[PDB]
RNA sequence: UUGACCUCGGAUCAGGUAGGAAUACCCGCUGAACUUAAGCAUAUCAAUAAGCGGAGGAAAAGAAACCAACAGGGAUUGCCCUAGUAACGGCGAGUGAAGCGGCAACAGCUCAAAUUUGAAAUCUGGCUUCGGCCCGAGUUGUAAUUUGUAGAGGAAGCUUUUGGUGAGGCACCUUCUGAGUCCCCUGGAACGGGGCGCCAUAGAGGGUGAGAGCCCCGUAUAGUCGGAUGCCGAUCCAAUGUAAAGCUCCUUCGACGAGUCGAGUAGUUUGGGAAUGCUGCUCAAAAUGGGAGGUAAAUUUCUUCUAAAGCUAAAUACCGGCCAGAGACCGAUAGCGCACAAGUAGAGUGAUCGAAAGAUGAAAAGCACUUUGAAAAGAGGGUUAAAUAGCACGUGAAAUUGUUGAAAGGGAAGCGUUUGUGACCAGACUUGCGCCGUUCCGAUCAUCCGGUGUUCUCACCGGUGCACUCGGGACGGCUCAGGCCAG
RNA sequence: CGGGACCGAGGUUCGCGCAUCUGCAAGGAUGCUGGCGUAAUGGUCAUCAACGACCCGUCUUGAAACACGGACCAAGGAGUCAAGGUUUUGCGCGAGUGUUUGGGUGUAAAACCCGCACGCGUAAUGAAAGUGAACGUAGGUGAGAGCUUCGGCGCAUCAUCGA
RNA sequence: AGACUAAUCGAACCAUCUAGUAGCUGGUUACCGCCGAAGUUUCCCUCAGGAUAGCAGUGUUGUUCUUCAGUUUUAUGAGGU
RNA sequence: CGUGAGCCCGGGUCGAACGGCCUCUAGUGCAGAUCUUGGUGGUAGUAGCAAAUACUUCAAUGAGAACUUGAAGGACCGAAGUGGGGAAAGGUUCCAUGUGAACAGCGGUUGGACAUGGGUUAGUCGAUCCUAAGCCAUAGGGAAGUUCCGUUUCAAAGGGGC
RNA sequence: AAACUUUCAACAACGGAUCUCUUGGUUCUGGCAUCGAUGAAGAACGCAGCGAAAUGCGAUAGGUAAUGUGAAUUGCAGAAUUCAGUGAAUCAUCGAAUCUUUGAACGCACAUUGCGCUCGCCAGUAUUCUGGCGAGCAUGCCUGUUCGAGCGUCAUUU
């Protein structure tokens, strides 16, 4: 039934889409009730911060690698070199992640120093007051100036590397010597040409070379 | 204003709520106010009418008349005060039915109970 | 409306040959809903035209930055004498429109005995009488559902929530019409009530330094420019630079009749 | 002959459990057509409605045989975006995800596959409950260790463990906490109008004989009269190491799920296209093996996980059940079928179908008594503010009808333009402004404060006043204007 | 130069003219007089009279139709909403723009504040691999509102030859 | 006999899918002001319907020494009634 | 008053709320749809109340008597009846006393109507017992399942004495 | 001229529109998770001083016990000793009970208030018959108990 100079229709309004309809009349209830929520496991937790301490990891694509964010938990490999027991760090907020692999050691030394920053920020109250053992925190060292949630003072700083560096004229970088734009072009010729250099090496008639001496 | 999620500012509400309410509800909402010389005594702004108490009218065509009330006829909301009466057709006299809010009460049924409510106001 | 509504019953057409309007019958033989038409909106107990659905559009989204330069002209406006007798305020014995009070006078007005003495002292005694004195029973169905009475709007207080506090308010909720805003809300609602420009606000001290440091947290809005520079029309025409360039008037305000 | 074991039975044997209801949301199976394609058969509607089985407060899913191809992310779920995109499709109509990214929430674990073998260390049941004992289960494997993130065996070092006592601060209900019935008028009755007051952390709402903050219930802040239970910690005081837990180390090992994986074929399904998932049948594996890496196949590499066993809260859905709060909603032909003895009365053999129906008055004060009548009732009389509210009851329209009054009528009436006649009626008009003639009050001007457009004016005060000023009424004269119809 | 009819719009002077020491018939009616001052004029309704007047809605080339619906009255009764487009109007910002998925806060479903990503736009063209927009005052010619130091410059837009 | 199967039979009755679809019939609710048509072209399983162009309204803009014309004259062609 | 939709005022009834102006909003305007629901007309005091042969006199009751009652007369059903009983079905219609309205298509003092009471007695009648046509369990076998088949089968099936 | 027909007004009718209201509906939001063989949901029949329905309840029947409140219920007499009450009420709360016949419905059936069987007590001369009262008797499955079956099978006696 198309009329006029219009753009072909594309809703997809034609399987009794009326019982489906879902309309969000409480989101202003549900904000409410989970800060609610929010406020009861900050004051069971209490003095313990409301979250947990996440690593920082790199997005994984060729669109978000520029840019880091927080990851679920520590690889095995950070929590050993931090110093820190496999089944210790989920008793003292720090989120552990048995899957994730390190194949970098920048990531691997960044996610450290994390550790070791939260552990010397970090106070450990005795399992009973009276005795407390080697590993407990001093009484004297317990303040009470304590923070609310770890993510705040723990997140991401710098997601993305500024693009605002300023260099003197004599430490000024050479050129590709072909041209940067002939770099890029033979980068993805030979890309394109491996298999086929590769099988004319190792030519029959280079094979017929090496079979005729 | 009222800030009481629990408590309803309803005009639908409030009326079911007064004229289905029980009899010890319909109790407490037949009050009236003591006189003068029983506030500064007792210290109690109003207590519910009891059926032996003696009260004074305010309000109505009978707003002077006094007398011990006879009757507390939660069911219609009024109350029986003796010689406030009126005559049907045959002669007889029957009550007029007279709301708690509309008299103040000037002398009380002392006893034991209404001593200890009296104390808790 | 339910959407069952008009549809819990199962009648059907009866056809043509029978003398009646071919719309759907209930059907049976023991009742007064013996032949009755059932669905359409024409019948007795049908089902209404288009039922309404909850799926219209009731909250509509508007710019915030169109929000804020409407609460900035509410504000502007409110310095304005003519704007707020226009609107229906008594501040015929106001000295100056911006009536800024001392925030030092709100130090006992917690109780609203002391608060309703300090907006007489400050000249909005008028205004808060006007606002009580107005209670009426409003016009239609309104007192059925919950509204039953129109009291009009009396003065606008506004203070600060770190130095002021938060006890200024307690002393003016049961003055009829006098309503109180924290510097860092200024709700539109409550500065232009019903569209009308000019409502009579009674500022604090300390409100009054800090409607700078408001306008300047905000981010992404700057104070608007104007369209015109000088908003007064008679110097622009009556200046010597304009009557000097114009070629004489060619007629008069009445014409001699040809 | 007796005693075992295996398998199969009996018992109103001892002790237990299942069914049905409900099904709004949830997990499955089964499964259409109307409709769109302007016909119609694939398609679409729709992996929907109907049907069947099974749970809970949520359910399901869930700790990678994942996604990716990157500098790599890291259980599940949900929202925004991806995206009406890749893709599917008589490539027509149409349908149509997923990775990444931001966020809400956050939590991890238990088995099989090992000889406790110097000691079945394990468990149901009965008795005793006082410690234990006695049958039985079980070696065709119950306890302890181990679950791939590992682990086991080493030998050095370091390190770990238990009971108590409760503030109160939540969560439960429960008693209590402000101010006029002051004067006058209208009214049947003030809750109305006018005046004089008071409370307010309370001017939400309702009732009371009409619009009540102060007549009544409640409403706003805490804090007190109490008591039921179980959750959490802040101070303090008790202890102890059997043989249990970790951490660093490298040598040695390092069991890891089969009629399953996979392949062919058929059906169905999917965006999944030489086949995405599921299921039936046939064939049917292996140990650095296997799966996946979105185009079938052979050859050679690479990346990522470790299927064929299991549990697990939150974010999410839902107004069916229970309880609350609200509305720019409806207002008795509306809103649910039901504001009422409504799934009722009633209809049908039955499956099922299914209404209509609210309002006297503030208070029954619901009409005593007399008289006519067989009676229903009528007429007086009385109640009420009102019967022009009499239970056939708030107000009481129209269609339709009766009486009275006013008109007209030779096979329609109604209607338009225009008069006449008759009945009824609204306006306008009644005088007003000026000048000169009587009787009573303060004007010109100046001083002295105070305001102001800087020269105007208000406050007190000298204005002193009968044919002299100013103003006002009393009675006369003249001019002007003034309604309708006309020459 | 006579006889008659209908009309009097406008509302201080200004003007076009003619006459002459006056003024006027010249940019629209004044003067005098009379009756009544109320149902007398006027209005409504009823009625008679003169002239005229087919029953509405609808389909149709054509309806008063021997075309259909309509006995009468009251109440109800039919272009609504959502998503997605497009053109136009108003508004804010403007190479940016959009807070409201979410978080903070709150007088508590309101109002106020916050930011990362993301959507659209800023670059197109190929089936794709891919490549990717200045010879020049971002060009020349003609027209062009406006401005002009009067000799010229020339926005938008259109036509044309180019890059 | 297409007869009978609860007054129902060339496929009963009940509830639901379901407000099934309908190029076809009927209806479609106040006033005034201004402008104001078409039944024609092309395509269509098209002929009681659509899309398309035409006729119309509205909103504009470039402008407002804007340009042209259902016309005549002069000059000069075509036609085959 | 307005060209008009409409607005305003006076008079009568009535008894508790309502209006103007500027914006916002919509379940917003009726003469029709063989429209829906409710109510009311002309027709019209009209069609009609005509099958089953049929009634009359006196008296009582009663406000009122063609259709109440008693007596007398005249008739009909004419034993495959307009009689006396029952099965199915109905459910108090049975009986007595009383009666305003409504019903008995005319009346009504009468009634299967209305109101208040009363009324159905079994070892011997029937059900209960038996089996018929047939239906349903059990053992089993199908089916995703609601359930279908099976009634003696491919079952360790039961009944009595001291 | 009247009658009749038509029009209007007043009053009176018929009818229930309009106005105003509202212990109702509808939609949204917030919180909670709790049926049943220890017999559920539903059904039938009964129970009040005077009740047909509705509501409530079950032979302990418009209800009992317990707790709290504190003087009623109401259409009439009936409670006035219940007035210090050691406690009214168609009150509220509710932790103890009662709970007819059925119904998943469970001895077998049921279109029957039908037909049975076991145990105990009581009465009739009664271990057997009759009557009354009480407690019982479904199916599938699980663990165990005890009684068995099978040349399935082991050893010994024999
Ligand atoms: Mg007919
Ligand atoms: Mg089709
Ligand atoms: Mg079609
Ligand atoms: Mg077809
Ligand atoms: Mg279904
Ligand atoms: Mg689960
Ligand atoms: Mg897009
Ligand atoms: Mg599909
Ligand atoms: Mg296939
Ligand atoms: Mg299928
Ligand atoms: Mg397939
Ligand atoms: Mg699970
Ligand atoms: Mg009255
Ligand atoms: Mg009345
Ligand atoms: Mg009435
Ligand atoms: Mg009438
Ligand atoms: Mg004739
Ligand atoms: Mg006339
Ligand atoms: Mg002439
Ligand atoms: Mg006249
Ligand atoms: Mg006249
Ligand atoms: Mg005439
Ligand atoms: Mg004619
Ligand atoms: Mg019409
Ligand atoms: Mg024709
Ligand atoms: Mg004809
Ligand atoms: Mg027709
Ligand atoms: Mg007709
Ligand atoms: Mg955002
Ligand atoms: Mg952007
Ligand atoms: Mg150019
Ligand atoms: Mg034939
Ligand atoms: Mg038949
Ligand atoms: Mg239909
Ligand atoms: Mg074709
Ligand atoms: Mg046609
Ligand atoms: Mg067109
Ligand atoms: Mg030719
Ligand atoms: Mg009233
Ligand atoms: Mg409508
Ligand atoms: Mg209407
Ligand atoms: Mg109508
Ligand atoms: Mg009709
Ligand atoms: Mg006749
Ligand atoms: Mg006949
Ligand atoms: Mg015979
Ligand atoms: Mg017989
Ligand atoms: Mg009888
Ligand atoms: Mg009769
Ligand atoms: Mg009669
Ligand atoms: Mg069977
Ligand atoms: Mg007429």
């Amino acid at each position: 039934a198309i009329k006029h100079n219009q753009q072909i229709p594309n809703n997809h309004f034609r399987k009794d889409w009326q019982r489906r309809v879902r309309c969000h009349f409480d989101q202003a209830g549900k904000k409410a009730s989970r800060r609610v929520a929010r406020q009861a496991k900050a004051a069971a937790l209490a003095p313990r911060p409301v979250d947990k301490l996440r690593p920082i990891v790199r997005c994984p694509t060729i669109k978000y690698n520029r840019r880091t964010r927080l990851g679920r938990g520590f690889s095995l490999a950070e929590l050993k070199a931090a110093g820190i027991p496999k089944l210790v760090a989920p008793t003292i907020g720090i989120s552990v992640d048995p899957r994730r692999a390190n194949l970098s050691e920048e990531s691997l030394a960044a996610n450290v120093e994390r550790l070791k920053a939260y552990q010397a920020r970090l106070v450990v109250f005795p399992r009973k007051s009276n005795k407390p053992k080697k590993a407990d925190t001093p009484k004297d060292q317990q303040t009470g100036e304590f923070v609310k949630s770890v993510e705040a003072v723990f997140g991401v700083e710098r997601p993305i590397a500024s693009g605002f560096k300023e260099i003197p004229k004599s430490e000024l970088p050479s050129n590709i010597e072909g041209g940067a734009f002939r770099a890029l072009r033979k980068a993805r010729s030979d890309a394109k040409l491996i298999g086929v250099r590769e099988k004319r090496a190792k030519d029959k008639a280079a094979a017929e070379a090496e079979k005729s001496k | 204003v009222k800030v009481n999620n629990s408590v309803s500012s309803s005009r639908r509400k409030a009326r079911k709520a007064h004229f289905s309410a029980p009899s010890s509800v319909r109790r407490n909402i037949m009050s009236a106010p003591l006189s003068k010389e029983l506030r500064e005594k007792y210290n109690v702004r109003s207590i519910p009418i009891r059926k032996d108490d003696e009260v004074t009218i305010v309000r109505g065509s009978n707003k002077d008349k006094e007398g011990k009330v006879t009757s507390v006829y939660r069911l219609k909301y009024v109350i029986h005060v003796e010689r406030v009466t009126r005559d049907k057709a045959t002669g007889a006299s029957v009550p007029v039915g007279i709301h708690p809010s509309n008299v103040v009460i000037t002398k009380l049924k002392l006893d034991k109970d209404r001593e200890a409510i009296l104390e808790r106001i | 409306v339910s959407e069952k509504a008009g549809h819990q019953t199962s009648a059907e057409s009866w056809g043509t040959g029978r003398a009646v309007a071919r719309i759907p019958r209930v059907s049976g033989g023991g009742t007064h809903r013996a032949g009755q038409a059932a669905f359409g909106n024409m019948c007795r107990s049908g089902r209404m035209f288009a039922p309404t659905k909850i799926w219209r559009k009731w909250h509509v989204k508007v710019n915030q930055g169109q929000k804020r330069f409407a609460t900035a002209s509410a504000l502007a406006a409110s310095a304005a004498a003519p704007l707020l007798m226009a609107r229906g305020h008594q501040v015929s014995t106001v000295p100056e429109v911006p009536l800024v009070v001392d925030s030092a006078a709100f130090s006992g007005v917690n109780k609203t005995a002391n608060a309703l003495a300090l907006l007489k002292a400050v000249g909005a005694g008028a205004d808060v009488q006007k606002a009580k004195a107005s209670k009426k029973l409003r016009a239609g169905k309104g007192k059925l559902r919950d509204r039953r009475h129109r009291q009009r709007r009396g003065p606008l207080v506004v203070y600060s929530a770190e130095t002021d506090g938060k006890d200024l308010i307690k002393g003016f909720r049961n003055i009829p019409g006098v309503e109180t805003s924290p510097v860092d809300a200024l709700n539109l609602l409550q500065l232009a009530p019903g569209g009308h420009l000019g409502r009579f606000i009674v500022w604090t001290s300390a409100a009054i330094k800090e409607l700078d440091a408001v306008y300047e947290s905000k981010k992404g809005f700057q104070l608007p420019a104007n369209v015109v520079a000088q908003a007064d029309l008679t110097r622009l025409i009556n200046s010597s630079e304009i009557q000097s360039v114009l070629r004489t008037p060619k007629g008069d305000a009445k014409t001699k009749r040809s």
